[PDB]
């Protein structure tokens, strides 16, 4: 079923420390994904004002 | 009767030698069985029928 | 001769019996990990987007996943530090806790370490006793700091006695004005205006002129053994919390203003040996519950 | 902030046009127009810097259910970028643009009483810079000749010698004038660094324009995001109710 | 009859009304996160003898890289919420941010702005009416620990009147000696030394007998829902902060000792529900406040 | 006319002049860090299962290996720390650490002992001297908060002044009943509860009314530079654990309740700047016993 952000959530019947070990690595991946305008905000605070 | 059981492997363990670096060759182990120690976004939107 | 006593000092009630022996200990240490483990998981959900560690954290300490439609109780591990805590208490309390569900959540962790492997410190001030003529007055005001007020109005200076009782390991005394304190039948110094006395040395006179009153104030400091995982700041936290949501509401009981006070007040008492070891256990629940509960309140 | 990039007087008036009167009110109480109060300016100061509020700030503020609440806090809107707080205003006032507000007599108000010289005074056109005040006179000019007051817009440049030099040179009657114009009005635009001024008027521009960057790519995804399935507000077809208060 | 009340209950000013919707607890709650990352960088970059952990740690706070000439205070983010937490405390104080500041800065990180995920206790006991007969005499002292002194010289034994609001959820009497409490039409019970009482339940007749003072101390405890990165410490230390900066000295308002006195003062007001949920606000912007100056020191 | 002042501000003692330089200064900082080190190690052993982290820890805190059948004491750092801990207090106090020994436990860690990067608020009181006029009586009692109770037998109404140092950046006095107060040659306001004031103003007269007596509460608040590792709730703990340890026992000093009193009370002295320095040094060294004596009690 889709979600309210757009994406898709799956609901099935896994295991437990299955669920929780990938689910946790999704979530620190998803961590260090950022949209590409926020990557250029952070590259310009790098370079001189010009 | 029936029953569910959730197969993750079997992990032997010396009682002699440290747990935490027993452990921690393990991780290695199952994340890479796991597909999880890359950066990674899964695609599971589409395995559906209706 | 007229006595006043602090008034947490008097009749401290029994302790409760059960749940003191290694299997319960262990229980009260694994759920204070456990309940750890939770509070700091639900500020990192609340720090990122998404809420594995709590999700996981829950999932160990009341042993079924979270659910968006019903309520987050905490399982039955919640439920278990509710009732020992009404246990620890009074020894009307009713405690009715199976002893295998007791051993059955404390298997989910383990603990390296006892309820003895460290030290903590008390502030209380345990005035026992103060003695005094028949003209003077005097009042006790003060868990925390003791404020003694003593006025004289009689024909000469007066002696008072204080009994600081032989638990406590230092007592210091400020006082208004300069005074004269010594041990009992000793000479008396000039008037200074600090003192620093060892309870265990005896009974102290204090010289009491005729005139405006003396106000004394005393701090004290005793030391505790507790685990090491103790918190003092938490532990206080948790008895409000307990006190707030009635697990001490117990049939002649007395109550107490805060767990510093509670613990020195069992301990100057007959068999306070005893008990200050189900009162340590005590406060180690107490830092669970509150931890546990400000991540899951209800 | 789409408001202070227009640099011409073709373009103000279109935004004009498009933009309801909706985004030139504003639903935040905020503070008193005109008070004496202490501000902290840290980078500067270890004392508390003084100065003085008033409805050129781009903050909302109070105002009265009247005409001249709502002609101040469309010029504020269109001088400093935020409105005022004018409690209750109304669906039909809401959808209509702010251009019919100013120059058109469907709207159901009347603004033949409007004094420039009080409305000046009280939007502090002592402390406006040069591209605020042809925006005011702009307005001004459009009220004017809305109402036939033409006149008294004369009187009050003739009163007021500096505003009289700088005055826009368009008639709102005609297109010829506003085709050839050749003002610079923007306030707002891509050049600064990320500092602190010490006014309350200098500091709320300069994050206008340090936002204006950010904002010219920012803005495109997430306003279609709202709107996608949404009627639009102006003009909006209704069984026109009633106009209470007015 | 003649009646004493807590100082601190005395007429509590109104707080702002400004910077209280979404959009704004999400920028405080975006201040306090960055605001500790800030002191975390400064604790690695003195260990470590380096400014790359301090350099990245300011460049995300203030968006902008430090420079030698210039002083490092924080930036603009600094300077909205400095002013923010005037707003807050009084109605008197301006409203000075503008709100495409506040939706920038609160993008700066994402957060659950919501102020009710936990709860805190404070332990400011209210008295907010003691009552005695003509002959009695009643002095009220103290805002943590409540220490009220009665002296009896009339001929009779008299009642004296404890009311302690309808807010508090538990209250502890002690007494130097043993005295008698009892409710509203309800017999005396014999003299102890300790009672514990509901605040809700009705106000509280003490039997004060004629021969010596009476010294009853008083402590309470009520429960405050607060988000879950309230610390008490930080906000106590970011209160006197403010205070001895100015921050607080706008006309016609009420100064208190600690955050404790201030919030349960504002609860006690004929509209104090609406007015603690501003206040929990002002406290974590406190928090954010006490970790962002202690990183960068300003003699 | 009478003159009263706080307990705690009378007769400051001296306080050491060494192990006040820079590399003695890295060393309390190390042994600060290192001490840290050793408490969160236990919580590493509980979820490590085993006492490898408590090794490692302790290890390199002591420079030799734990054993089983000597008590664990920190070996040449514990001695060290201890000892310095003695010379900061009194100028009486041996100076016993050589300085290599010094230089080879600051250079276990990386740590700067730049003690003046960060502020901390301390809360004690000062009230230098409270003058009144002859039928009035006044006391002052307290440290954290002072409560003055101040009686007017006299005919008419009279003038008490405060003076609250130079020292103290605020302080709020609450009264129990409504009151005037204001600075000299100022007229008076109308009685309010609530008065906020700079001691750096001036001496302040209170006007005393005859009948029932007033108390006024002062709290105050002072701002001391600190490196930026201070916590005063493990101070604290360090100044009551070195009390009760005999670490301050040595002739003609002062005692104090709490670090706060004593920090404050060298502030106030003909010159307190000299001993703030050596006083906040002092702290961050009690904030290191306090955790090395808890890991390790003795």
């Amino acid at each position: 079923y889709p979600d309210a952000d757009g994406n898709d959530v799956s609901i099935i019947f896994s295991g437990a420390m299955s669920h929780a070990i990938f689910t946790y690595a999704q979530s620190q991946w998803n961590k260090n994904i950022i949209k590409l305008d926020d990557y250029i905000r952070e590259i310009t605070l790098t370079v001189p004002k010009q | 009767h029936a029953l569910i059981k959730e197969d993750l492997g079997q992990w032997p363990v010396e009682t002699g030698i440290s747990l935490v670096n027993q452990a921690g060759v393990f991780a290695v182990q199952l994340a890479n069985k796991l597909g999880i120690d890359k950066p990674f976004v899964l695609d599971a939107g589409s395995n559906y029928f209706t | 001769a007229n006595r006043a006593t602090s008034a947490f000092l008097d009749n401290p009630h029994p302790v409760g019996v059960n749940y003191v022996d290694e299997g319960s200990r262990q229980f009260v240490a694994v759920a204070e990990l456990l309940a750890s483990k939770l509070i700091d998981s639900s500020r990192e959900s609340d720090e990122s987007n998404s809420d594995v560690p709590f999700v996981q954290a829950y999932s160990k300490f009341a042993d079924d996943n979270p659910r968006h439609l019903r309520v987050k109780t905490g399982g039955k591990m919640a439920n278990a530090l509710t009732n020992v805590i009404r246990s620890y208490y009074s020894i009307n309390a009713p405690a009715i806790v199976p002893q295998v569900e007791i051993d059955r959540l404390a298997s989910k962790a383990t603990v390296s370490g006892d309820m003895y492997n460290s030290y903590a410190i008390f502030n209380s001030v345990p005035i026992v006793e103060v003695l005094s003529p028949a003209r003077t007055t005097v009042s006790i005001v003060g868990s925390d700091r003791a404020d003694v007020t003593m006025l004289n109005t009689g024909a000469g200076a007066a002696n008072i006695t204080f009994n600081f009782g032989q638990i406590a390991e230092t007592v210091i005394l400020k006082g208004s004005v300069p005074f004269q304190l010594a041990r009992l039948n000793q000479p008396m110094p000039a008037a200074r205006f600090t003192y620093k006395l060892r309870p265990l040395d005896g009974p102290f006179i204090v010289v009491l002129p005729v005139g405006n009153p003396l106000v004394i104030s005393a701090t004290a400091a005793t030391r505790i053994q507790v685990p090491l995982a103790f918190n003092k700041a938490l532990v206080e936290s948790g008895f409000q919390t307990a006190m707030n949501d009635g697990l001490f509401d117990i049939q002649n009981v007395n109550y107490y203003s805060s767990f510093d006070e509670f613990i020195i007040s069992q301990y100057h008492a007959q068999d306070g040996i005893n008990r200050v070891s189900t009162c340590v256990i005590l406060g180690l629940a107490l830092q669970a519950y509150d931890q546990m509960r400000r991540a899951l309140p209800v | 902030m789409d408001v202070l990039s227009k640099g011409s007087l073709k373009e103000l008036l279109a935004h004009l046009e498009k933009t309801p009167l909706e985004e030139a009110i504003s639903y935040r109480i905020g503070t008193v127009p005109y008070q004496n109060v202490l501000i902290s300016r840290n980078e500067y100061y270890n004392q508390l810097y003084p100065d003085t509020t008033s409805l050129i700030d781009g903050v909302s503020r109070e105002g009265q259910r009247n005409v001249n609440g709502l002609i101040m806090s469309i010029i504020s809107y269109v001088v400093s970028g935020s409105g005022h707080y004018i409690p209750n205003i109304g669906f039909m006032l809401l959808r209509r643009s702010i251009l019919d507000i100013l120059t058109k007599h469907d709207t159901g108000l009347v603004t033949n009483n409007l004094n420039y010289g009080i409305i000046a005074r009280n939007l502090t056109v002592s402390k406006m810079n040069c591209e605020q005040r042809k925006r005011m006179l702009i307005c001004f000019k459009l009220l004017a000749y809305k109402d036939g007051n033409q006149n008294d817009y004369e009187i009050y440049l003739n009163q007021n010698i500096p505003l009289k030099q700088i005055a826009p040179n368009f008639i709102p009657g005609d297109m010829r004038t506003v085709i050839h114009n050749q003002d610079q009005l923007a306030i707002v635009g891509i050049p600064l660094t990320q500092s602190t001024e010490l006014s309350i008027r200098d500091d709320n521009a300069k994050s206008y324009k340090l936002g204006y960057v950010d904002w010219y790519n920012s803005n495109s995804f997430l306003r279609e995001r709202s709107e996608f399935n949404l009627i639009r507000l102006k003009d909006r077809d209704t069984k026109y109710g009633k106009l209470n208060g007015w």
